[PDB]
């Protein structure tokens, strides 16, 4: 039965081979990349948006401001906010159309 | 009484003066910090036994 | 046993499926955020009407005045029931569908609010001397007739 | 050592054990002593009764010399270990004379004889000779003291580079 | 009734780290046994041999723990006898047993066999087998019996006197992985120990504090106690006096007394006190074998005296010195002093002709390279707690998916109504 | 963003009506990059320069001193939220400036900062002599 | 209250004996009359080890039965009649009960409950400044240590500063209680200002505390500044003659007889609780400080110019340094060959060095202990 | 030494929730597994 | 777990004191430690510093 299975296994023991040194470049491919999505969405910020206040968060993730235009909208937080910094009411960058807060 | 850093040498009937400012303030910050944190190493501890 | 022990001695090697095991979820949750911060577009997609909910009725339809604008009658989220739905309450309504996206937390009260307008100072007990007797009589003819309506 | 009573009486024992341990301190081999020590830990062992002049032996030149002397004059109650006497006592000797290099640069010659034990004024010299110092007239100067040297300029910023860069790879490589 | 643990025990006995957690409950499944509930196993079973063997004393891989029970049955009534001998033909038994589960086992039962054992039949015979197996176990790669076997016979090289046997024995020693922390620390404890009579110091303190860390607490305290014993001992010898903190932690307070006695005899250096304490805890500290490691801080204590005395003094004549450490000749002075300053303790010079030692400054004040080294030192310290506790807690995980499908449909069908707008 | 196409949110003014979309890729050389490659490098004299000491020390003794003011906050944050969950979190820390982010993001610019410039030394005393 | 005497007295019975068998313990004994106390006449039985008259223990027991019986009676009727802000206080002479009955879980357990109820401030407040007096009672701490914190929260909140003070009283009394002196000083030399605690001690006790934890930690120009020249203790430290005597010896450059006063009031520390074995740690100090202060006008000295001035021989003052100059705490360092002491002055960071790394090495040692723990 | 150190402190508190998360996590599935 | 810990330290030992210890097992601890060491000094330096002083009287 060896001849099959403690022979057969070898192969196995390249499986570990083929994905444990190949595994860590999905680590290394990643992290390069990590950079990179948090870049690209940079355009979210873009250049030509609509002040608004800050009013209240829901939870994670989510809030609601003032528009400037007085619409008042649970809109959504960009991940970069370094949030520690959103008081009660903050003067906030908005998003138009995705409207969300920069 | 602290106020000019010398020492008398009654031996020779002489005045020594001192120009001190070593009192350095970061390694006074260094140590407070290791107060604030032996605090907080006591509190980190008290969730683990619970946790545990 | 020559060859027999032998599978043995390399069948332990499995501890590098583990490791690996730690590289997956470790890997696989690399692959979330860089995915994630994919679907960042997703803030295009549109915007959310907070909304004043006026009251909910039969027929299946929220009724309700957003803010600017007015008053609209408008269907609920699924995740909802409209008996959970009360009166003055901010919920997430779907912006272009006017539906109920989700219901945000609180509303914020009226009576509350009057009162923190009011300002009246909040005062304990402790800190009036010189006024028993009437506060007796008051807990006679409040705390008492309260705590004990019975009596 | 093996179980039983009428197998490890021989006195030869009490006198060859104490040979041997004292054989041990001879070569300089402290582990393997020490390590002999821990061995005989003989639990129902009085004091040391003839084994304290070996072991007492030890730990006197673990540090002051005089009472060590003392010993190697209470062993001729003993045997051949005489010979080994005057190996030991030269072997403590070098080391008063390794110790004094360093102690202090100026001696008067009455007083080597007081260190080294020499019952005997040329016997000084020879051993000063043999050990190269230069004497002038009683009195010997071991100069040079010290050179205070290596302020630091090696080891100092090649070492903790690499110290940094390993600080700083085991800042790295901790990822 | 509480036989019903046996055989919900034995509900372990399906496959593999089952055993494991069946092993802990089992350490507590001894609190109750009856003669008449070892006819239990009688009925729970080679089935004939076993009743055999029941009726004496008063499937496999759970025989192998029934007979665990069997031991344990014997050695906690105290009876040597039916226990001694049940040993000798259960652990040849489990031993042979040609089964890779029942060493894990069999270790519990090594455990207990050296344990209650005696001399040479035991200490030699019985030694012999340990490293039998020991080797057979090795290349069958089972981690924890190894350890345990090595733990034993190493505790034998220490029931005797040897600890150069003991010590070349580690030599050609690999430790395994994958153990028991309470194991891992017996290591750390006999290797520190012999390690430290053989002179090294420096190195013991290091095994002896992982014995602390790694021993586990509850009520383990003897363990505790004797090694603090030689904690105390190592830490002493070294030249660090131990703080208080540590003659009053627990009940052990109460046994540390002497080192209590010793490090105030050696902080003053004042030898006739240390000698006078030596002989009044000698019994207390013969029952340990702490006691050849204490008599060799004469030496220490004597450094101690020589260093206060530097300190306080600029320069003393040397009658005064020898007066204070009450020897009986100067000419032994200036041998101790003069072999003192050689050690880097001192930093002085003697002055012969008037005989007095005269001391060196500390121009070495700010060395930096002293606090630096430490400063090294310690940052490896947090920087490998730091990686160690994220390749350790980098380990629920599962569930993962964002996005979706349903949602980007609706999305698709929005999108497409603008469009149409 | 670049975009190429010719006749026949964009799809307001007809991207596939009007018009449509093309394909966009970017002929290149071994060498162009090389030259962009030092576009974030640095000087030539750099890496053997010393930024002033003294007005270093201000940073290891300024930067610590905030930190430690941080220190007991993070005291009180494990003190507090200890007994709580996300949610209730969410309140918390989008309000104010939870002292674990400060302390991790504080230390390192005192590690590498402290490690280049001690670093830099070690070179400049061996090296330049 | 309970009256903290009793303790005191207590301890002063407790003490390296010295029985006696005068003053304090018929003291005792009376104020357990008085106070039908039990709790205690088993307890002290069993520490001091002298019980008797089993008949007064039943006799104290059973009035103890019948007032706890008639406090629970008058609950009873509250909870039919209620009289929120009432039924708190009958408890709160519940659980004050058990403090004049000296039984600690049980005014604990009573008084939690009151401020789950309490509901004002100094009902939730004071109270707990009750709870943590028992804590002072006993000789405990952490139970304390908890409580400090929970009233520090209700001040910080609101309340006033007439609450702060009190409060500023026992966190300092308890420093004292520790080696913590330091705390100790500010708190207490600021609690001169206001004073109206007398619950603990008198005022001249409390004063003559502030003045020796003040003498003991504050720098010289700073004791001129907050006691040398304290308004509040020039009245009241003319009230005395011992510790001020001191002081005084010390500030003015008298060392000599500051000695003596030093070893007197050494005599009368080790009869107070606060100290207790402190009496040790205190006097040490005392002798480093002058030593230092006598050393730092001057580059050298000789012996006979010290031993003449302090008034003991030479032998012994060598000796006396000698315990100081190793640890690095004084900065001299001796010839005795010429009988001279010169002083060598040290560096600021050998002073940080030497504290950092102990300081380091604590934190050290507790991270990775219980690191293991979390780890398995 | 500061910096190293007590970002060693913030790992180790890291580590102690990691546990909390396994701990409550064990809890639940075996908790399910019941039925 | 803490079964085996419980094996191991009874393998370490018994132990006589250590029993004792057990059955005696409280307190505190303050805040710090060391150096502790002799007692009765302070007085007895004055009580010496007087008999000194005394003796120096004497002288």
């Amino acid at each position: 039965d060896l001849y099959s299975r403690y022979k057969k296994l070898q192969q196995e023991l390249e499986f570990l081979e083929v994905q444990e040194e190949y595994i860590k470049d999905e680590q290394k491919n990643l992290k390069k990349e990590f950079l990179h999505a948090q870049e690209e969405v940079k355009r979210i910020q873009s250049i030509p948006l609509v002040i608004g206040q800050f009013l209240e968060a829901v939870d994670q993730n989510t809030a609601i401001v003032g528009s400037t235009t007085g619409s008042n909208y649970y809109v959504r937080i960009l991940s970069t906010i370094d949030r520690e910094l959103l008081k009660p009411n903050a003067s906030v960058a908005l998003h138009k159309h995705s409207n969300a807060l920069v | 009484d602290k106020k000019f850093h010398g020492i008398l040498d009654q031996g020779e009937g002489v005045l020594i003066i001192f120009d001190e400012p070593p009192v350095d303030k970061t390694y006074e910050a260094a140590l407070e910090t290791i107060q604030n944190m032996s605090k907080v190493v006591d509190s980190l501890y008290n969730k683990a036994k619970k946790l545990t | 046993y020559l060859s027999k022990i032998e599978e043995l001695q390399l069948i332990v090697n499995d501890k590098s499926q583990n490791l690996r095991r730690l590289q997956a979820q470790r890997n696989e949750l690399n692959a979330k955020v860089r995915l994630l911060r994919e679907e960042l577009q997703l803030l295009q997609e549109q915007g959310s009407y907070v909304g004043e909910v006026v009251r909910a009725m039969d027929k299946k339809k929220v009724l309700v005045k957003v803010h600017p604008e007015g008053k609209f009658v408008v269907d609920v989220d699924k995740n909802i029931d409209i008996n959970d739905v009360t009166p003055n309450c901010r919920v997430a309504l779907r912006n272009d569908s006017y539906t109920l996206h989700k219901i945000l937390p609180n509303k914020v009260d009226p009576l509350v609010s009057l009162m923190m307008v009011e300002k009246v100072p909040d005062s304990t007990y402790e800190m009036i001397g010189g006024l028993d007797k009437q506060i007796k009589e008051i807990k006679e003819v409040i705390e008492l007739p309260v705590k004990h309506p019975e009596l | 050592f093996d179980y039983k009573e009428q197998l490890p009486e021989s006195a030869y024992m009490h006198q060859l054990l104490g040979l041997n341990l004292l054989f041990l301190l001879s070569q300089n081999r402290v582990a393997e002593f020490h390590t002999e020590l821990e061995r005989l830990p003989a639990k129902d062992i009085q004091t040391n009764v003839y084994i304290k002049h070996p072991v007492s032996l030890e730990q006197y030149l673990m540090e002051g010399s005089y009472n060590k002397v003392f010993l190697a004059k209470g062993n001729i109650p003993a045997e051949s270990y005489t010979f080994f006497i005057d190996i030991l006592l030269d072997t403590i000797r070098d080391e008063i004379a390794g110790c004094i290099e360093k102690a202090y640069e100026k001696i008067l010659f009455t007083e080597a004889t007081r260190i080294l034990f020499f019952n005997t004024p040329k016997k000084m010299t020879d051993y000063a000779k043999k050990r190269g110092w230069v004497l002038g007239p009683n009195n010997y100067y071991s100069f040079a003291s010290q050179q205070q040297k290596p302020e630091d300029t090696t080891i100092p910023s090649t070492e903790l580079a690499k110290q940094v860069i390993e600080y700083a790879r085991q800042l790295e490589m901790i990822v | 009734a509480a036989a019903a643990e046996h055989s919900q025990r034995e509900l372990d006995t399906v496959t593999l780290e089952d055993i494991k957690e069946h092993v802990k409950q089992l350490e507590k499944a001894v609190s109750g046994k009856e003669p008449r509930f070892v006819l239990r196993a009688l009925r729970m079973l080679t089935s004939r041999r076993l009743n055999h063997y029941v009726l004496y004393k008063a499937l496999p891989e759970v025989e192998a723990y029934l007979q665990l029970l069997v031991v344990i049955f014997m050695m906690n009534s105290k009876r040597y006898k039916e226990a001694q001998k049940i040993s000798d033909d259960l652990m040849q038994k489990i031993s042979t047993q040609n089964r890779r589960a029942l060493d894990l086992v069999a270790a519990k039962c090594y455990y207990y066999h050296a344990r209650v054992y005696e001399f040479l039949d035991k200490l030699d015979v019985v030694r012999s087998f340990l490293h039998a197996r020991l080797r057979t176990a090795t290349l069958r790669h089972d981690a924890d019996g190894q350890a345990t076997l090595l733990n034993l016979l190493l505790r034998n090289y220490l029931h005797y006197s040897l600890y150069d046997q003991a010590e070349k024995l580690v030599s050609k020693s690999v430790f395994p992985e994958q153990a028991n922390n309470n194991e891992w620390a017996r290591y750390l404890y006999y290797t520190g120990r012999i390690k430290a009579i053989q002179l090294e110091y420096s190195e013991a303190r290091r095994t002896m504090t992982n014995a602390l860390r790694k021993a586990p607490q509850h009520t383990a305290v003897g363990f505790k106690q004797t090694v603090h014993k030689l904690l105390i001992v190592v830490e002493l010898l070294l030249g660090e006096i131990p703080d208080r903190l540590q003659f009053r932690q627990p009940s052990l307070k109460r046994s540390l007394m002497p080192y209590f006695l010793l490090t105030q005899a050696v902080r003053t250096g004042n030898l006739a006190k240390f000698n006078q304490v030596l002989d009044q805890f000698g019994e207390k500290f013969q029952a340990d074998g702490t006691y050849t490691l204490i008599i060799r801080l004469r030496h220490n204590v004597i450094k101690t005296g020589v260093r206060m005395i530097s300190l306080s003094y600029s320069r003393i004549s040397l009658a005064d010195i020898a007066q204070k450490l009450q020897l009986d000749s100067p000419e032994d002075a200036e041998f101790i002093v003069a072999k003192a300053i050689r050690d880097g303790v001192i930093e002085a010079s003697i002055n012969h002709e008037k005989g007095y030692v005269q001391s060196k400054e500390m121009i070495d004040i700010y060395s930096t390279r002293e606090p630096q080294l430490a400063f090294h030192q310690r940052i490896s310290f947090c920087l490998d707690i730091h990686n160690m506790s994220v390749k350790a807690m980098r380990f629920s995980y599962n569930k993962d998916l964002e996005s979706a499908e349903e949602r980007r449909e609706r999305e698709q069908q929005d999108l497409e109504f603008a469009k149409e707008m | 963003v670049i975009d190429a196409f010719r006749l026949i949110q964009a799809l307001i003014h007809g991207l596939n009506r009007h018009y449509y979309s093309i394909t966009i890729n970017y002929r290149k050389n071994e060498l162009e990059q090389k030259m962009l490659l030092n576009l974030h490098k640095k000087s030539w004299m750099e890496g053997l320069t010393l930024q002033d000491y003294s007005e270093h020390c201000k940073h290891n003794e300024s930067v610590v001193k905030e930190m430690l003011e941080l220190a007991k906050n993070y005291n009180k944050a494990v003190e507090e939220e200890d007994k709580m969950t996300p949610e209730q979190l969410a309140i918390k820390n989008v309000g104010k400036q939870d002292p674990k982010r400060h302390l991790e993001e504080h230390v390192d610019v005192l590690m590498t900062s402290n490690i280049v410039q001690c670093l830099a030394a070690m070179l400049d005393t061996v090296v330049f002599k | 209250n309970p009256d903290l005497r009793i303790a005191q007295l207590r301890f002063l019975l407790s003490l390296p004996e010295h029985r006696g068998d005068a003053a304090v313990r018929d003291e005792l004994m009376a104020a357990v009359r008085d106070n039908n106390m039990a709790p205690y006449y088993e307890a002290l039985c069993k520490s001091l080890d002298w019980q008797i008259d089993v008949d007064l223990l039943n006799k104290m027991k059973k009035a103890n039965e019948d007032e706890l019986k008639r406090l629970d009676e008058e609950l009873e009727d509250a909870e039919k009649n209620l009289g929120e802000s009432e039924i708190r206080d009958a408890m709160m002479a519940k659980a004050e009960y058990l403090c004049r009955i000296g039984d600690k879980e049980g005014a604990l357990t009573a008084f939690r409950k009151t401020y789950d109820k309490t509901v004002a401030l100094g009902h939730r407040l004071d109270i707990v400044f009750y709870l943590l007096r028992i804590g002072l009672f006993y000789m405990d701490n952490d139970l304390i240590t908890r409580n400090t914190e929970k009233a520090k929260s209700l001040i910080e909140e609101g309340g006033d500063w007439d609450r702060r003070n009190r409060l500023k009283v026992y966190q300092g009394l308890y420093c004292v209680a520790i080696r913590d002196f330091k705390q100790a000083a500010e708190l207490f030399l600021d609690t001169v200002s206001t004073f109206t605690s007398y619950e603990l001690m008198d005022y001249k006790t409390f004063v003559t505390y502030t003045v020796y934890v003040s003498m003991i930690a504050l720098e010289r120009p700073d004791l001129r500044e907050k006691v040398i020249k304290g308004a509040e203790i020039l009245e009241v430290l003319h009230s005395l003659p011992a510790v001020r005597q001191y002081l005084f010896s010390l500030y003015e450059c008298r060392y000599s007889v500051f000695f003596q006063s030093l070893a007197v009031v050494e005599q009368e520390m080790k009869k107070d609780w606060l100290f207790a074995p402190h009496y040790r740690y205190y006097v040490r100090e005392m002798r480093i400080h002058a030593y230092s202060q006598l050393l730092e006008s001057y580059r050298s000295l000789t012996l006979g110019y010290m031993a003449e001035a302090f008034g003991v021989g030479v032998e012994f003052i060598d000796q006396e340094l000698s315990r100081f100059i190793a640890a690095g705490r004084l900065h001299c360092k001796i010839d005795k060959v010429n009988e001279i002491v010169e002083t060598n002055r040290p560096d600021s960071k050998n002073w940080q060095y030497q504290e950092t790394i102990k300081k380091g090495d604590l934190l050290l040692n507790r991270v990775q202990k219980l690191s293991r723990v979390i780890n398995m | 030494y500061l910096a190293s150190l007590i970002r060693s402190v913030v790992a180790l508190h890291n580590l102690i929730n990691n546990k909390i998360a396994n701990r409550d996590a064990e809890k639940k599935e075996g908790q399910e597994k019941e039925e | 777990e803490k079964k085996q810990p419980v094996d191991l330290g009874l393998l370490e030992e018994d132990d006589e004191f250590e029993e004792f210890p057990a059955e005696d097992w409280d307190a505190h601890v303050w805040e710090d430690n060391w150096d502790d060491d002799n007692v009765e000094d302070d007085f007895s330096n004055q009580l010496r510093a007087e008999l000194e002083k005394h003796g120096y009287k004497m002288e």
